[PDB]
């Protein structure tokens, strides 16, 4: 699922800015 | 046509009283703006407790003022590393923007002050918590969830930019929620008073918006695309472009395709397709029609604007809180000691703040 590939994915917590 | 006479009437009205309260909050913003504060508190008036978050640059740190006993969020940052990340106009902006702005969801500055070693931006303390955690925990948000905090969001763009101001660093990790379930808008690192256009690479990757990617000037339409990712995360439970390197999510945003989740109404995915619009002269908010395409969109149909504006709505829900200093909403950060340096740092840099 998309939701499964976002959690295994390293961007789920806070997100720095750029 | 799709509004009767009655309808067409009250929504005509009600646009010419925006047009009035806009006029209104520009005149009261542009003094402030003129004539910034500066100097109102010092670091010893504080007793500090716990830390609410950590940045690049700096921490916030809930705070207890000593003489009022009232609960504070302070932003330190740290004058030397503020200089190193090249943030030395983002952060005078920040200071200037804070104290002249006035908007029921935009966080309240109280003080700031600075010292040899740090910057400090006392704001009003937002109990409740970060939006990200309480998506993250949930997973997502049901779509009238989701609308009840986009229409604020809406809303404290259309005031924002009615002043000349983009905000630039919309997400769920900046925006807390109140005792009342409404949204408090923090860190304005990257707003910026802009009349035209401005150019600097800055945001959140997830959020960046076509132009800012292909390197060109860009303006308030970023906030509108960056608007288009937020309600796609808060519905979805994840944003619509995303990759564990910034380069592949960079490429999913130019190439000018969503796909949506199959429980997404019909009526979301076409405000979504006109919000996350790759061509500028076609997102919504761009438009002649400006955030009334937006406003009026089938999606915010149940929408009560003024409503949500005087907060008479009510709220998806109300974070848990035990009491005035309850931390229990927030991550628990490591904490590290306030270090004042014997020598002034980077004093001609900051003469502003
Ligand atoms: N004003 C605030 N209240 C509570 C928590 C916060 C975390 C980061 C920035 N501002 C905050």
């Amino acid at each position: 699922t998309t939701y499964a590939d976002f959690i295994a994915s390293g961007r789920t917590g806070r997100r720095n800015a750029i | 046509g799709h509004m009767g006479n009655a309808a067409a009437a009250k929504k005509g009205s009600e646009q010419e009283s925006v047009k009035e309260f806009l006029a209104k909050a520009k005149e009261e913003f542009l003094k402030k703006w003129e004539s910034p504060s500066q100097n109102t508190a010092q670091l010893d008036h504080f007793d500090r407790i716990k830390t609410l978050g950590t940045g690049s640059f700096g921490r916030v740190m809930l705070v207890k003022h000593k003489e009022t006993g009232n609960h504070y969020a302070m932003k330190i940052l740290d004058k030397q590393k503020v200089v190193k990340l090249k943030q030395i106009e983002h952060t005078l902006n920040e200071k200037r923007i804070l104290q002249a702005v006035n908007f029921p969801f935009l966080v309240k500055l109280e003080f700031s002050f600075k010292d040899n070693s740090n910057l400090y931006m006392v704001m009003e303390y937002v109990p409740g918590g970060e939006m990200f955690s309480h998506l993250r925990r949930i997973g997502r948000f049901s779509e009238p969830h989701a609308r009840f905090y986009a229409a604020q969001i809406v809303l404290t763009f259309e005031y924002l930019h009615s002043l000349d101001l983009i905000y630039r660093d919309l997400k769920p990790e900046n925006l807390l929620i109140d005792q009342q379930g409404y949204i408090q808008v923090t860190d304005f690192g990257f707003a910026k008073r802009v009349k035209g256009r401005t150019w600097t690479l800055c945001g959140t990757p997830e959020y960046l918006a076509p132009e800012i990617i292909l390197s060109k000037g860009y303006n308030k339409a970023v906030d509108w695309w960056a608007l288009g990712v937020l309600i796609y995360e808060m519905a979805a439970g994840y944003p619509p472009f995303f990759a564990d390197q910034p380069i592949q999510i960079y490429e999913k945003i130019v190439s000018g395709k969503v796909r949506f989740p199959s429980h997404f109404s019909s009526d979301l995915k076409d405000l979504l397709r006109n919000l996350l619009q790759v061509d500028l002269t076609k997102r919504f908010g761009n438009l002649k029609n400006g955030v009334n395409d937006i406003k009026n969109h089938k999606w915010f149909a149940t929408t009560d604007w003024i409503a949500i504006y005087q907060r008479k709505v009510e709220a998806p829900f109300i974070p848990k809180f035990k009491g005035p200093g309850d931390t229990s909403n927030f991550d628990d950060y490591e904490e590290e000691e306030i270090r004042v340096s014997i020598n002034e740092k980077c004093g001609k840099e900051f003469t502003e703040f």
